[PDB]
């Protein structure tokens, strides 16, 4: 009768809070002290200050970090297409084609290897991939003609 | 649990590009819980994709996981948003683990997370790893100094000794957590260099959860006096064994003798006292006068002399705990709020009908006939004292 259902007086209610079974951690509480704290400014200033000591000793101004606030990449067109495995149509999300189109292809053909614009990646199926406008990334799959 | 299970703080942690699991104890049925989802992708901004957690511990949960599974198995099957699942409180057999990863919804789920508490644990996850080498697995080592559920298992000695045999496995993610607020101090296992201390070299880790530190965040829905003492709480190293509260920190079993880790510097009442009752129940008669009124000041209100209480006082004493003043439950039900009592407000017309039901010398035609129309009825509802 005591124990049951005692977690949710922490959230939305008026009542005195020292009556309530509220659950921290023992060692993390001492890292729990700024209040009201958006989880935006918490989990950055987590990933922001791991950037800056792994930048500091090892990497020193490192190419990586540089790229970033000038706004150059990894993984561009041609890898994006054979990274990610979830294709978004809409609002819905499907598993990436290229993964049963790749290896199960008869014939696969990628163009143009080492020059990124003409990057061309087709097969048997009669699926084939290419980038036009920048960042938009073509599929272009076809049957018969 | 109470943190997670709102769809607002864990889309705001989502849309603010961050990795979370929406907490699945505070929802008991498919449809609850499927509005929940709904809500988050209304709140998902384009794109965006998040996880779910279930919990292990009892067999009408996991009746409920067949629905539930079945139901993250429709949602997938739709196309939803959610893109992984997390099992908690225990490791589910090969059998078990290998219907989950091979789920309709596969792919959707896309990496399986499971959270070992012990060295058999971890051995556990292994050989479901291997179970199927080309499923991501992220393994969530968690400690007992973390928050909520407990275990008497140390942070550093499990890994320390099962790591070489989780890392011949490239299907599994090394997640470290617990006792973490910030990147300082979560830096050295990410570089390995904290494996040095015990004299074992480095020994890096995929990634890092933490738990606590994001309870007094503002997107939060936990209450701002809660928040306040969370804070105030000052915390520790080590974890140590002598029974106390230890930096406002101290341990408590739940109703199934499981450890829990709640805070008992902000209420210190409710923690010691419950140690008290439990390690005194043979006697409890004899104590009773200290026990009942110690259940008062917890707010665990016992109701004034049975027999001599009133019936009004009976039904004067749900309104009073029920019926809130402040959020005004009238009020309270036009948003559709989650937080409805509406099973509370369904008990006092059960006893409020029982009322009837003992005090009436006649045939029950014009008292019973009336109170149980809906339109009539609810209309009597939103208004307790009247
Ligand atoms: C309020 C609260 C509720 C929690 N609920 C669950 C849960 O339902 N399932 C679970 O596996 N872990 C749960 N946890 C544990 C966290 O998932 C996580 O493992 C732990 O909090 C990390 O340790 P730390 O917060 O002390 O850093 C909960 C923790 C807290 C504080």
């Amino acid at each position: 009768w005591w124990r049951s259902d005692s977690l949710w007086q922490a959230h939305d209610a008026r009542y005195e809070a020292d009556q309530v079974c509220v659950i921290p951690g023992t060692a993390a509480v001492a890292g729990i002290t700024r209040v009201d704290e958006p989880v935006g400014e918490l989990l950055d200033r987590f990933e922001q200050a791991a950037v800056d000591e792994v930048l500091g000793a090892g990497a020193e101004p490192v190419e990586v970090l540089s790229r970033r606030q000038a706004r150059r990449d990894a993984s561009g067109p041609l890898a994006v297409v054979l990274d990610a495995p979830d294709v978004l149509w809409a609002g819905r999300m499907s598993v990436n084609p290229v993964h049963r189109i790749a290896a199960p292809t008869e014939w696969q053909v990628r163009e143009g290897s080492d020059n990124r614009s003409a990057s061309h990646p087709s097969t048997g199926a009669r699926l084939e991939v290419a980038d036009d406008q920048h960042v938009v990334l073509s599929v272009p799959l076809s049957g018969t003609w | 649990t109470p943190t997670t299970v709102d769809a607002k703080i864990v889309a705001a942690a989502a849309n603010a590009g961050h990795w979370a699991e929406l907490a699945g104890g505070g929802q008991v049925t498919e449809q609850i819980f499927n509005d929940r989802i709904a809500e988050l992708e209304t709140l998902l901004e384009p794109g965006r994709a998040i996880q779910f957690n279930t919990l292990f511990l009892d067999p009408y949960l996991w009746k409920l996981q067949v629905g539930g599974k079945r139901l993250v198995q429709r949602a997938r099957q739709s196309g939803a948003p959610i893109d992984g699942l997390v099992v908690s409180a225990g490791i589910p057999d090969l059998e078990e683990a290998v219907d989950i990863i091979d789920e309709l919804n596969e792919v959707g789920i896309s990496h399986v997370v499971f959270k070992p508490g012990t060295v058999e644990q971890i051995r556990s996850v292994i050989r479901i790893a291997a179970e199927v080498p080309t499923k991501p697995v992220i393994v969530h080592i968690e400690g007992g100094r973390a928050g909520g559920h407990h275990s008497w298992e140390d942070l550093d000695d499990l890994l320390l000794a099962t790591y070489s045999e989780l890392r011949s496995r490239s299907n599994i993610t090394i997640c470290v957590g617990g006792g973490i607020g910030t990147p300082e101090r979560s830096a050295e296992y990410l570089s390995g260099r904290w494996a040095e201390v015990h004299g074992y070299p480095l020994m890096p880790i995929d990634g890092i959860l933490v738990g606590t530190a994001a309870m007094a965040t503002l997107e939060a829905t936990t209450s701002p006096q809660v928040k306040q003492l969370l804070v105030e709480t000052k915390g520790t190293e080590a974890w140590v064994g002598a029974g106390k509260a230890a930096n406002g920190m101290a341990s408590g079993r739940s109703q199934l003798g499981a450890d829990i880790h709640e805070i008992d510097n902000a209420a210190s009442r409710c923690g010691r006292l419950l140690d008290e009752v439990a390690g005194d129940a043979d006697a409890v008669a004899e104590r009773r006068d200290e026990i009942i009124a110690a259940m008062a000041q917890t707010a665990k209100p016992y109701f004034g002399d049975v027999a001599e209480m009133t019936y009004l006082q009976w039904l004067r004493r749900y309104v009073e705990l029920a019926i809130g003043d402040g959020n005004s439950t009238a009020d309270t039900k036009r948003p559709d709020s989650p937080w409805l009592d509406i099973t509370w407000r369904d008990r006092f017309e059960q006893m409020l009908k029982r009322a009837e039901a003992r005090l009436h010398p006649q045939d029950f035609g014009p008292i019973e006939t009336l109170f149980d129309a809906d339109a009539d009825g609810e209309r009597l509802l939103e208004d307790p004292e009247a």
